[PDB]
């Protein structure tokens, strides 16, 4: 789940 | 909440577009939390012309480039300013909109985002609104409703001809009454309540609420270590008859399992002996009756017994004949203790007696009993929280109107209970709850607090049943109460 | 099924040899699934002259070169065309056949494949057929029967003088009645049902079936969340007497544990008080009787009580004297509600009353009761599904004929129940089942559906008992019902 | 990215306030993901007068009512329009701002949100900006920087006199160069990159990027099952000298551990024998030299050896004297194969030779070597990606400028590598990487692709070392490469 | 997997 | 962690 | 168990 943050 | 939006825009100065952006992104985050990674799904976003649709346009636009496919079907005739702005963004961002729905379209999509109507629903849904909703409902796809499933009246939970059945509903600020009452509670599926930037003071000012675990935990009375049974109150339960010998036992144990110090039953002889054969902890006083029912000849003994207690519960299993009516009404008129009035004591109640009582009362009708009590139909009263509030205010009482969602009100504050399951849909359940409420009052909670804690814990105990809920019985429910209490902290 | 074979060959055009090949390989695969790797075993294949034997020749030939040793003993006098063809293949493939059996032969083999007789068994087995079967039965070897253990009549489950006792039986298309009814069910051991290529439409057209978990799961009624006890029906149970005070309690809880909303007992005073001392959930109405038994003087009170319910169960513990007979028959004649008629209500039943009733009925006799009811011996009626079907059809009822395998029929559709164990062979078991059936009818299942679901769940609950089955009692059975329901989904 | 903001506002029409709201909420969500529940913390939000500060005002306002305490210290002189709007909201919502900082203030707070300067930093930080940053840095509190830690030039990663050291940095859209290059990479702490609503097309159009696991996975060449060593290429490594006998061995195994089919070393005799004593897999060709170094007398043998390979690596351990210079330059001038030029081949390189070569080249200098190569100081070249790009473009090569963050560029596309640790800060590390790059070129990746995959995997292998990184040596690094490759898929 | 055997 | 969603 | 398939 990566809609908001690229980590 | 419509006041809450207006105030946040007009007095606090939050741009309406900012609220709408926050709403749409909440939906995206909620879907991700529920579906996991969104990048493999194709989304069909159904947008009305109102602000619900505008929220949908924000969802659509924020999925662009990030998921497999997004299509919007715009089903409205005109667009509010924020819906128009967000439609404009969606299209500027390369988004595809169509205005004609084709039955087969559900084919090429995995998730339907239902942004057709929210709190602006007025009247029955018909036409292509109806057809599209019925197509979505037959489709077997994952359905995510924006704010409220389209077709639910968000003030009542009623279905306006037809409504979307959602897997996931994302609502803004606070739950709406239509997610809480049925059938709406059913069509909501899993509800997430998103913070979209309303001041917390405004969110807190809503006067109807859902009873939560945290609220019940903070209301549970204290158990000081240097205590004795008198610390924890005394209850008298006036109940039973030659026809209905089990009711007293279930009410009495209801009081004992919530921590009450002393419980006394008054029950016609020999039916009183049933209680102590099952639970010898109980005190079950034999009342000598003419024909197996309480009558005016027992009035004096019952008031005498009432003197040494903190609260009196009355009604379960009493029977409903004229001698019971005379007794119940003369008793309640003279009793100067809090009363919990249930079942047959409700069926014979003269509501003038409630107005004249100085001491408090809680009434615990199911809708059948509430209907007879106010001389309306079951359908007029079921889930009618405004009628409940009027009744509580007019009669100076707390009203606990039982159903899958239970309403608890004193006329000023109203609470909704959503714990429980269908194993409570069986004789005996109500009798337990009556005892629990009396118990908590005896322990020092107000009638409203006692009722709030009791309806929550009663339903939560039902959910702790290990096997299939339909096999739950009242006796098992009783055994589960102390586990519900432990899980509550 | 013999029609099913003929049709598949003659109308669909599947070569009879292809069916026979598929049959034999199914047996090989079934043995491997049961024994693990077959390559270390020596096989003795006993083949008759019919198609069962022909199946055996396919088994034998397919084991050649792959297992330690294979020998066929051909015990017939002549061979049908497909048996002849497959005998020819076995021998072309290097297979060894002998036609003389020697007691010591069992010595050098590990597995016996019993392909002597299948559905073509006619009359008693004698001679060297008998001796070989008795030798196989004394041998302690692993026994695998092709289609049906030789000696079982596949239409009745009876033993025709003597029969093979199998560890594993592989049958084709559908289970046969002789695997389902005893003693045949016993001699079958573990039954595998192989698909050998019949069209699925033909396999589905068989009108007698085994009640399965999937069938019961799809019949269980729904529990809509917005429900109340009235949703789930009301039952009246008319039961008990001064002699038999426990029966009502077990029937009443039977109804409550399957999800019924309200249960009322009518029981002679003071025996009615027994029920609520044990389960206060129950309503146990005192019936004033002259000498401790229902009589015509209670007719009017019982019909009045019947008005406010959906179904009436009658019979457990009533006693059987002439006043009970007058009551039961006049009651059932006048009652216009579904009835579940058990025990002593069966023993006094005038079957003319059943024909004249407009409302439905389920009867739940054990074979002793069925025998008295139709004036035959226990041995004439036990497992006599055709007699049961005739009776149900003639009297417009559902008949539940109880035994280790229970038969449930309305005269058109017949179902066999195979759940349960010997812990149900104890007073009280039947009383529970009566309540379960009434319960499911009250919840809205048809009399046949209610009976089908109830006999299955009743037996499955018995199997969930944790300790030795012989210690099971009805009260424990009741506690297991909600676990059976949960395991069913 | 400043273009990206402008375009999103001015061409796509996203209100600047909406971007700013999305930015601030990203920070809130990022803190929660890092700190867990925020409700027990007290927050000190330090806001400048620019848009960074405006982002801070959104953070502050969104924490109101939800955390233990929030205070804003506004340190600017004037406010941009969006900072002014969000300041206005914070205050309308009941937020507290002060404009005077007191050393002791850090006392009563748990988290500092640094929203002083973002990408608008111009020139050295002094005065109360400096003092507050130095106080925050001494404080031991949890520091969360908005966009870039204040004081880092977001284009270079340099510290402008002083800068905030953050535990967590939340940046918007894409990582900035100043989070990637040191010292800025160090002061960023844990970096989260938030999506705040820029069109994905604009985010994708940035021409400098971080090398990621996904990029390297998709570049790894395929291993078709029907293959042989020739499938996977041949490398010649020209390396070593009587002084530096180990370098060839580390380069050669570097090629073999990344999957290269055949590796040949050319190394002066007898130093060539060192390689095969350690790894007999290698082919180590003895080159007869006058004094232990390659010279023009070896030119012809080396070109001959080059004919049968796909790529030539040259330079590690060659030594740097005039005969080596003549050899290296005449060789590279004549070699018509891709070259990987490292170490001493860089130190003697005549860059005119690179311009005239038709075949490609990768150069792999550390900053000391890059400094000598272009006649600048180490401080002028270190992390100078624009200088690297100019050099690559001017000389038609790929330049791999090694350091804790490695820069890989062909003059058009530039990539930054952030894998690795200080165990690579030890003789031998570079020699390994040279072999890896040659290897990947031999397997068919372009010089830029080969370099991108190699710098990533080289650093990732270092991180897989089991013990303390400072004990890592090149020989252990080699053994870790195939594990890095496996973890990459 | 139930193509061959119902158990 | 409950800033965005009450569940 | 290997009567049908060699794998
Ligand atoms: N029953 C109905 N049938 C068709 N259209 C309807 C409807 N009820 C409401 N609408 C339309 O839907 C819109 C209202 O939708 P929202 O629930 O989005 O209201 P808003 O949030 O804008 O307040 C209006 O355009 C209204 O005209
Ligand atoms: N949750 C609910 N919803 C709708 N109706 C309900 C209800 N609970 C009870 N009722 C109504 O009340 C009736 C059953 O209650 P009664 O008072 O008639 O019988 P009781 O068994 O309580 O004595 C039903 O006819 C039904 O209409
Ligand atoms: N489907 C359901 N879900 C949740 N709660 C339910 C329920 N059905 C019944 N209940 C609860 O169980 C109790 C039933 O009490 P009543 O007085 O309605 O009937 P009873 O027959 O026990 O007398 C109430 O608290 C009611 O809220
Ligand atoms: N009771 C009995 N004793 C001896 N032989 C019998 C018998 N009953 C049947 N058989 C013989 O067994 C054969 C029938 O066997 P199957 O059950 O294989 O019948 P099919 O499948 O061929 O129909 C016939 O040859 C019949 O003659
Ligand atoms: N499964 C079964 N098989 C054979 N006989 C059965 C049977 N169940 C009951 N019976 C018969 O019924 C008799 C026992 O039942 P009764 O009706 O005589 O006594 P009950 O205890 O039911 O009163 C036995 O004699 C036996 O023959
Ligand atoms: N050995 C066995 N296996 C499976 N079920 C059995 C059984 N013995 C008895 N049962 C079942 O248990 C119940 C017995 O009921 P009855 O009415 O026969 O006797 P009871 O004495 O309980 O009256 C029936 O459902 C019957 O099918
Ligand atoms: N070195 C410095 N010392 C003091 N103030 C500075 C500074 N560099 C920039 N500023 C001020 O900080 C603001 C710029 O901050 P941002 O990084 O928030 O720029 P923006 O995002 O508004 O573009 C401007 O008000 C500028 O005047
Ligand atoms: N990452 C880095 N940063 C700064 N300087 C570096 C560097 N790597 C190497 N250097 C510089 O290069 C010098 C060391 O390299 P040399 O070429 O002088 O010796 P080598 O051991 O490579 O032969 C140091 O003086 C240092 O300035
Ligand atoms: N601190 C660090 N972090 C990450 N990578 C590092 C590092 N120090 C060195 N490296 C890497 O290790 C290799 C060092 O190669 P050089 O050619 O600089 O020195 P060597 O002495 O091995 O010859 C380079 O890839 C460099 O990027
Ligand atoms: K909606
Ligand atoms: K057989
Ligand atoms: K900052
Ligand atoms: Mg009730
Ligand atoms: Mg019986
Ligand atoms: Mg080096």
């Amino acid at each position: 789940a990566a809609w908001l943050f690229e980590a | 909440m419509k006041e809450i939006d207006e105030l946040t825009i007009k007095e606090y100065g939050v741009d309406s577009r900012i609220l709408m952006e926050r709403a749409g992104i909440s939906v995206v985050l909620a879907m991700e939390e529920e579906l996991g990674n969104l990048s493999d799904y194709r989304f069909l976003v159904l947008c009305g012309g109102g602000n619900n649709g505008g929220d949908g346009f924000v969802v659509a636009r924020n999925l662009l480039g990030v998921v497999k496919d997004v299509l919007v079907v715009f089903l409205g005739k005109k667009k509010t300013p924020d819906c128009e702005y967000n439609y404009g963004l969606y299209k500027k961002f390369g988004g595809k909109v169509v205005e004609q729905f084709e039955p087969s379209i559900l084919n090429e999509f995995d998730v339907v985002v239902d942004a057709i109507f929210g709190t602006g629903l007025r009247g029955e849904i018909t036409g292509e609104y109806a057809e599209i909703i019925n197509l979505v409902n037959k489709s077997g796809k994952v359905v995510v409703s924006v704010d409220v499933p389209s077709g639910i009246d968000s003030n009542t939970g009623k279905v306006l001809r037809t409504a979307v059945k959602a897997d996931l509903t994302v609502t803004f600020g606070v739950p709406k009454i239509g997610h809480i009452l049925f059938p709406g509670r059913d069509l909501t599926g899993k509800l997430k309540v998103a913070n979209i930037g309303h001041p917390v003071h405004l969110i807190n000012s809503i006067n109807r609420y859902v009873i939560t675990r945290e609220m019940v935990r903070s209301l549970l009375p204290e158990r000081p270590r240097d205590s004795h049974k008198g610390t924890y109150g005394k209850v008298l339960i006036i109940a039973g008859s030659r026809l209905y010998s089990g009711a007293p036992v279930l009410s009495g144990m209801g009081s004992l399992k919530v921590g009450t110090g002393l419980v006394k039953l008054a029950v016609p002889f020999p039916q009183n002996l049933i209680a102590t054969s099952r639970f010898p902890e109980l005190i079950s006083v034999p009342i000598d009756t003419e024909k197996g029912f309480f009558s005016l000849q027992n009035l004096q003994e019952c008031l005498e017994l009432s003197k040494d207690v903190d609260v009196v519960a009355i009604g379960p299993g009493l029977g409903n004949n004229e001698h019971v009516r005379e007794f119940v009404n003369e008793f309640l008129k003279t009793l100067e203790k809090p009363a919990v009035i249930d079942a047959d004591a409700i069926n014979v109640l003269d509501t003038s007696v409630l107005k004249e009582r100085k001491s408090p009362a809680v009434l615990t009708p199911h809708p059948g009993e509430m209907a007879r009590l106010v001389k309306k139909t079951v359908g007029d009263v079921k889930y009618n929280y405004e009628l409940a509030e009027e009744f509580a205010k007019e009669n100076d009482c707390v009203l606990v109107l039982k159903s899958a969602t239970t309403i608890v009100t004193d006329g000023e504050k109203t609470l909704f209970n959503i714990t429980g399951n269908t194993g409570l849909s069986k004789g005996g359940s109500g009798d337990v709850l009556t005892g629990m409420i009396a118990g908590f009052i005896a322990q020092g909670l107000s009638p409203l607090e006692a009722s709030t804690v009791s309806v929550y814990l009663h339903g939560f105990a039902a959910e702790l049943f290990e096997q299939d809920e339909r096999g739950l019985t009242a006796s098992e429910l009783l055994r589960l109460i102390p586990e519900a209490i432990r899980r509550l902290k």
